[PDB]
């Protein structure tokens, strides 16, 4: 949902009237579920990794 | 004036012997000696009847820590020189210099440390998230002070008794003015 | 459809930028796992060295 | 003139005197002017020429 | 000393010093308020680029970019020529440091005042003899936290070290060096009164951020603010760190307003051991009337019996 | 004088199993002195006195 962070890190839900009066941006954050994968292999010549 | 005289708990001094010392021989021959060559490039010992710890280096410099007073450090250095003489080396008191004196004292009232740091801010630096004691660096003499809300004041970085005594005498009226509850 | 987070916005911003929650994942912590190896040695006599 | 650090020759300092006929007054700073140390170094420059010329004598002879 | 080169707007008829001078901007004149005689006419009230010589000094450089018809090889040659300039190496490295500070603060989504104060602190605290051996990350972290503390928007240590991988040792020593050198520069230049801006505790500023991370209502935030303000009166918790006293005050106000969250969740979110929170709650359990806000119980929204026993 | 005994017993013998170090120590004794040395003190530097391959290898 639309929100705004303040100077001191306080984040509260932002409404368009408050956004218009305070010169803020009526925006919503985007999050992604990032998954990290680490693979290891024995590196020897003549053999497929 | 002050109602209580601060007492010392650690005096650190150094003595140069003017001789070359082998760390392995004094590590093996001495009884209460420890040597970790992979960690520290010196041998470490201590004695109980002054309860003082000696940092013995290879260049003849050695450091005495844990002395309550000056005469305790003097007798500790005397017995350390006796240990070096009796262990198989020649040493002499070429130069002995006291370089650090600490002390602790109590005022027995709470001190508003925030107002102290607000008033005497040019000599003090406060960071309670790292250490709860205020660090005060007074310009004359060169004594640093650790201040606590329980009234326990720790004076550190002295060479003799007059500088630490006058440091406490100067810090007493600027600290007794703060009262809590 | 895309998923809309119906919880409080502050909970979502807890993990944002300044977050005093410390990072705990071991992904690409190469600086941590190769700064733990330290070499220490002393002055042994020259003959065995030679 | 040391306040403005300005040079003045003998030809152009003629029109900057006061009515008191005492001191050279600057147009900008209105400051008592001081005498340059140049001109008295004429003998020093002559000695510099003498010390250059005898050292460069092998060059001329060659 | 030196040339004057100063013009004084003095009326030649009134002969009153200082004269009353009216700048008629609409009619473009400077007039004497006593007699009406004009002093300077045709006064001058866009075409260049803004550059404040306090944030980055008197640096005057322009880059080279692609135009309407641009050959790539000429641009590469000019960029390489601008790269091998030896006079502005200090300017280039302080500009790179400013870029890294603003990127690192901008990934932290802090306001522009933090970036401006960090940049000016880094500029006025650069090229110092006492600060040469510390790593650049410690310098950047100290500048960032000084800029946070300058604008009453101060942050904590753990969230700074979560972003910059720096140890506590050099960060604290660099902070002390920065504070000493900035106070020395202020004494040499324009003196400034502290009036509790670089206070050590500053626990009143850490309340609403942690309450928002916990998702508490703003009345609970104000109640915890009152509790943290009144913790200065108690002598048994004066030596505690601001973070732990803020956390235990927040937990006490959560138990006061019956917010259905656990102490384990608070410890997980705010990275505080539950034993410290329990000890703070136990030591503040005896101080009931000295912490609960009197108009809150006057309005009857909270009561002293809602606190669980110890 | 237990330290002197410890230092004289800690060091190993100079009689190595290879002649390379046995001539290397002779060259080191030659280099460490500011004057040329004779045969007798060179032989007294190591553990033996009789002739071997070390003298002809040095020559
Ligand atoms: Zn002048
Ligand atoms: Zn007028």
């Amino acid at each position: 949902k639309p929100m705004v962070n303040e100077s001191d890190g306080v984040t509260h839900a932002l409404y368009p009237q408050e956004a218009r009066l305070r010169n803020l941006t009526y925006s919503s954050g985007l999050f992604v579920d990032v998954k990290k994968r680490t693979y290891e292999a024995i590196d020897v010549p003549g053999r497929e990794l | 004036t002050s109602g209580i005289v601060p007492t010392l708990q650690n005096i650190v001094a150094t003595v140069t012997l003017g001789c070359r010392l082998d760390l392995k021989t004094v590590a093996l021959h001495a009884r209460n000696a420890e040597y970790n060559p992979k960690r520290f490039a010196a041998v470490i010992m201590r004695i109980r009847e002054p309860k003082t710890t000696a940092l013995i280096f290879a260049s003849g410099k050695m450091v005495v820590t844990g002395a309550k007073s000056e005469d305790d450090s003097k007798l500790a250095s005397r017995k350390y020189a006796r240990i070096i003489q009796k262990i198989g080396f020649a040493a002499k008191f070429t130069d002995f210099k006291i370089q650090n004196i600490v002390g602790s004292c109590d005022v027995k009232f709470p001190i508003r440390l925030e107002g102290l740091a607000f008033s005497h801010g040019t000599f003090s630096s406060y960071e309670p998230e790292l250490f709860p004691g205020l660090i005060y660096r007074m310009v004359k003499p060169k004594i640093v002070l650790l201040i606590f809300v329980s009234g326990k004041i720790v004076l550190t970085g002295a060479k003799q008794r007059e500088e630490i005594y006058q440091a406490f005498e100067a810090i007493y009226p600027v600290l007794s003015e703060f009262r809590k509850m | 459809r895309i998923t809309t987070l119906d919880e409080t916005v502050g909970v979502t911003m807890s993990h944002t930028g300044m977050s005093m929650r410390s990072d705990n994942s071991n992904f690409l912590k190469v600086g941590r796992e190769k700064a733990k190896s330290n070499i220490k040695s002393i002055r042994m006599p020259k003959k065995e060295i030679l | 003139c040391p306040i403005c650090l300005t040079k003045y020759t003998q030809l152009e300092a003629v029109q900057l005197l006061n009515f008191d006929r005492t001191e050279f007054l600057c147009s900008l700073c209105d400051e008592p002017l001081v005498e340059d140390d140049s001109g008295k170094k004429n003998k020093e420059k002559q000695d510099k020429l003498n010390r250059l010329m005898d050292q460069i004598q092998p060059i001329i002879d060659s | 000393r030196g040339p004057n080169l100063n013009i004084v707007l003095t009326c030649p008829e009134c002969k009153v010093y200082p004269p009353k001078i009216v700048e008629r901007f609409s009619e473009g004149d400077v007039v004497c308020a006593l007699c009406g005689l004009v002093l300077s006419d045709k006064l001058v009230d866009r075409v260049g680029e803004a550059s404040n010589p306090l944030l980055d000094g008197n640096n005057l450089s322009t880059r080279i970019g692609k135009g309407e018809t641009t050959d790539m090889r000429f641009t590469k040659e000019l960029n390489k020529a601008q790269g091998k300039n030896v006079m502005d190496k200090k300017d280039n490295e302080v500009q790179a440091a400013f870029a890294k500070i603003t990127m690192l603060c901008d990934a932290a989504e802090l306001p522009k005042i933090v970036k401006d104060c960090a940049k000016e602190a880094y500029k006025l605290c650069h090229d110092e003899k006492t600060l040469k051996g510390k790593s650049m990350e410690s310098i950047m972290a100290a500048s960032i936290l000084i800029g946070c503390r300058r604008a009453e928007v101060a942050r904590t240590f753990k969230e700074i070290q979560s972003l910059i991988h720096v140890k506590t040792k050099e960060f604290g020593k660099t902070l002390n060096i920065m504070k000493n050198i900035l106070r020395g520069k202020s004494e040499d230049g324009f003196l400034k009164i502290d009036t509790d801006n670089m206070s050590g505790a500053q626990n009143l500023t850490y309340i609403p951020r942690f309450c928002s991370h916990l998702g508490l209502p703003m009345q609970v935030t104000t109640s915890a603010e009152y509790t943290a303000k009144k913790c200065k009166e108690i002598k048994e918790i004066a030596g505690k760190s601001p973070i732990t006293i803020a956390v235990v005050s927040i937990y006490l106000n959560i138990l006061l307003f019956q917010i259905p969250i656990t102490a384990a969740k608070v410890g997980q979110t705010l990275q505080v051991t539950e034993g410290t929170i329990k000890s703070g709650y136990k030591i503040l359990y005896e101080h009931r009337d000295k912490l609960v806000d009197p108009q809150l119980i006057a309005n009857g929204v909270v009561s002293l019996d809602n606190l669980p026993g110890v | 004088s237990i330290a002197a005994a410890a230092l004289q017993a800690n060091q190993t013998d100079i009689s190595k199993s290879h002649d390379s170090s046995k001539l290397l120590w002779a060259t080191e004794y030659i280099q460490k002195k500011g004057k040329p040395v004779l045969v007798n003190e060179l032989l007294d530097y190591l553990s033996m006195k009789k002739d071997d391959k070390v003298i002809e290898l040095l020559k």
